[PDB]
């Protein structure tokens, strides 16, 4: 009774999420460079959001924040390219801080 | 065999096609 | 002139984990300074040229 | 090998060729296994397997390369451009 | 065999 | 008279077992899934040669087949352990600057070598001129990221093949595995995935080196008496 | 010596032949390990080419029966207020709870999707779940 990979994929939280556009998720600030906040929400790539001015001090490494996902990976194909250009980054909007 | 294997469907999340403001108006 | 010592023994294994970079001394220094910055972040003139 | 002096050119080519060695499968250590027909760019080479004692009846450059490989019996016809590099 | 004039002990000899 | 016995009992013995170092226990398909190893790039970034390893596309996001990763990872870790057991020089190569510090520590901890910096032309094909006539080149090169910072194959992949050096490589959905000896299809972006690779390759190397010491010691103690 | 023709065969095929021919006096350290436990595919260089005409990739889109339910739910109610926690592997969202109840009511023997969809929402409302429709 070993769980097959297909079973794991079908029941994964990311699969049941479906389209990531306009889905509220919870991330964690794992790295901070000045105002730039690098947040991990469980996807392949992280999302970069600017430190909100209202309560910038609260956002510190490890803080859990609420995001609105727009794209899991920012990619696009430009004139004459054979493959997509990839930013290696996710698109999301930082809504606020998660409080339990 | 296994029932968790992906099945073949048409994209259910596919959004409806966009329409111009004058679509369907004489 | 100050000459650097042999960087590998008889078996041929170099002595420094960054040997194959060609700049083990320089890149080892960069690694150390980067490490100190990481720890500092997790914890938180005129005469000198 | 490329150099202003012919000696430097000879040395460079000789020493560098040794680091780019193929291995050629010889049938009974005297000929090829089967007839090979190929086109490299604009050069057509058609090689035929031959029995022992036939000898090297091919383009002179091919004869030289065959002796270095160890092939004793073969026939080859070179058509198209006779570029030595190709 | 055409003998390529062999190089002597490296002149630079750092 | 004694060299042949030493080689057979030590060097040839481990080559007679399917999993001499028991690397199977180090990972499972569940552990790989929890590290997001199956998350590939978007379908538009797909490399044609990575299609045999892709399970499918979930909303235009390639899903790497973890059932193949397990078999591919098993072979790569086995080869890595056998090379560490044979006192081979292992070099870790990666140009992902988010993990340069992590990889350099992992190499120093397992007594191996790392090259996470800009790869200067000729490090491998021109080593005797760069380092010295008696320099010894790596026996194994493990690519934790096979692409450089312009999304093209790391030059050492080609140069390692020129020097007849076997290569282990984590190949994402946009990588070219044609020249990698032991390709391991998996996510190379998520920290969790990269951290898991580092733990797995560091454990296999450390285990193999310790097993070499245990086997040699037993052979010596028995030799005397 | 060695052979730097990385585009001709593999490292093993080239090495094996040179060892056999006697060019390589001693086989490299990795040679014996490779032969004992070779990889699934021999690492031979191959050139990537563009697909022309009708050639298409065999990669298929991953879909499931419940995607029809998930698509409908998201259209009717939208993204649930509860934020997806993708870190927790056992996290169940409001949509997933809907699919589960929908499937449970399908086992009962309901054959109408619309009726079954309505019944699913009613069961969740009774359990205290907040289902604010877009309207
Ligand atoms: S979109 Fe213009 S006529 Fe329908
Ligand atoms: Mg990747």
């Amino acid at each position: 009774n070993v769980e097959s990979f297909a079973s794991m994929l079908r029941h994964s939280p990311l699969t049941q999420m479906g389209p990531a556009k306009d889905k509220l998720v919870i991330g964690r600030i794992f790295h901070i460079v000045e105002n730039d906040l690098y947040i991990d929400f469980g996807g392949k790539f992280h999302c970069v959001c600017r430190r909100p001015e209202v309560d910038g001090e609260k956002y510190q490494k490890g803080t859990r924040v609420r995001l609105r996902l727009l794209d899991l990976e920012l990619t696009s194909r430009f004139l004459g390219a054979t493959t997509d250009t990839t930013v290696l980054e996710a698109n999301a909007v930082l809504l606020g801080i998660q409080e339990s | 065999s296994n029932e968790d294997l992906p099945i073949s469907m048409e994209n259910p999340y596919k959004e409806p096609l966009k329409k111009c403001i004058l679509c369907g108006k004489h | 002139p100050r000459q650097r010592a042999i960087q590998w023994g008889e078996d041929g294994r170099p002595f420094h984990y960054l040997f194959y970079t060609g700049k083990q001394s320089y890149y080892s220094l960069m690694h150390d300074v980067y490490g100190m910055l990481l720890n500092l972040e997790k914890h938180q003139v005129i005469g000198s040229r | 090998g490329k150099a202003t002096d012919r000696m430097d050119a000879f040395r460079k080519a000789k020493n560098r060729a040794v680091h780019h060695l193929h291995y050629i499968e010889r049938y009974e250590d005297h000929t090829i296994f089967h007839d090979i027909s190929l086109r490299f760019k604009r050069t057509h080479i058609k090689m035929k397997k031959q029995p022992k004692g036939y000898g090297l009846r091919c383009h002179r450059a091919i004869i030289t390369i065959c002796r270095l490989i160890g092939i004793k019996d073969m026939y080859a016809k070179v058509s198209g451009s006779i570029n030595m590099l190709s | 065999a055409f003998v390529i004039p062999k190089k002597n002990v490296p002149t630079s000899k750092r | 008279e004694d060299s042949t016995d030493f080689n057979d009992k030590i060097l040839n013995e481990p080559l007679k077992h399917s999993d001499f170092f028991n690397v199977k226990e180090l990972f499972s398909v569940r552990s790989l899934f929890d590290a997001r190893v199956h998350l590939g790039h978007k379908a538009g970034c797909r490399h044609r040669f990575m299609e045999p390893y892709i399970f499918g596309s979930r909303l235009d996001h390639d899903i790497i087949d973890l059932e193949q990763t397990a078999t591919h990872l098993q072979l790569a870790l086995n080869f890595t352990a056998h090379m560490a057991y044979r006192k081979g020089i292992i070099l870790f190569i990666s140009r992902n600057r988010q993990f340069s510090y992590l990889i350099e520590n992992m190499a120093r901890d397992c007594g191996e070598y790392a090259h996470t910096r800009y790869f200067r032309g000729g490090m491998l094909t021109n080593a005797r001129l760069l380092f010295g006539p008696t320099v010894r080149l790596p026996d194994l090169i493990i690519f934790l990221h096979t692409l450089n910072n312009i999304f093209e194959p790391h030059v050492a992949v080609r140069d390692a093949a020129k020097m007849n050096i076997p290569t282990v490589g984590i190949v994402d959905t946009n990588c070219n595995p044609c020249l990698i000896t032991y390709p391991v299809p998996g996510n190379d972006d998520s920290p969790l995935a990269v951290h898991l690779y580092c733990r797995l390759f560091q454990t296999a190397i450390t285990r193999a080196k310790e097993k070499r010491q245990q086997v040699e010691a037993l052979y010596r103690l028995q030799g005397q008496k | 010596a060695g052979s730097r023709l990385e585009t001709v065969g593999s490292i093993f095929s080239r090495t094996r032949d040179l060892v056999r021919a006697g060019v390589l006096k001693e086989k490299p350290l990795w040679f014996d390990v490779y032969d004992a436990f070779p990889p699934l595919r021999e690492p031979v260089f191959q050139r990537p080419r563009v697909r022309y005409g009708k050639a298409k990739a065999p990669i298929q889109d991953i879909w499931y029966h419940e995607d029809r339910i998930r698509a409908k739910f998201y259209s009717v109610y939208g993204s649930g207020q509860r934020a997806f926690d993708l870190f927790n592997p056992n996290f169940k969202s409001t949509c997933q709870r809907f699919v589960e109840k929908y499937t449970e009511l399908q086992k009962l023997g309901e054959t109408d999707e619309e009726k079954l969809f309505v019944e699913t929402g009613k069961a969740l409302l009774a359990e205290g779940v907040i289902l604010r429709r877009v309207g």
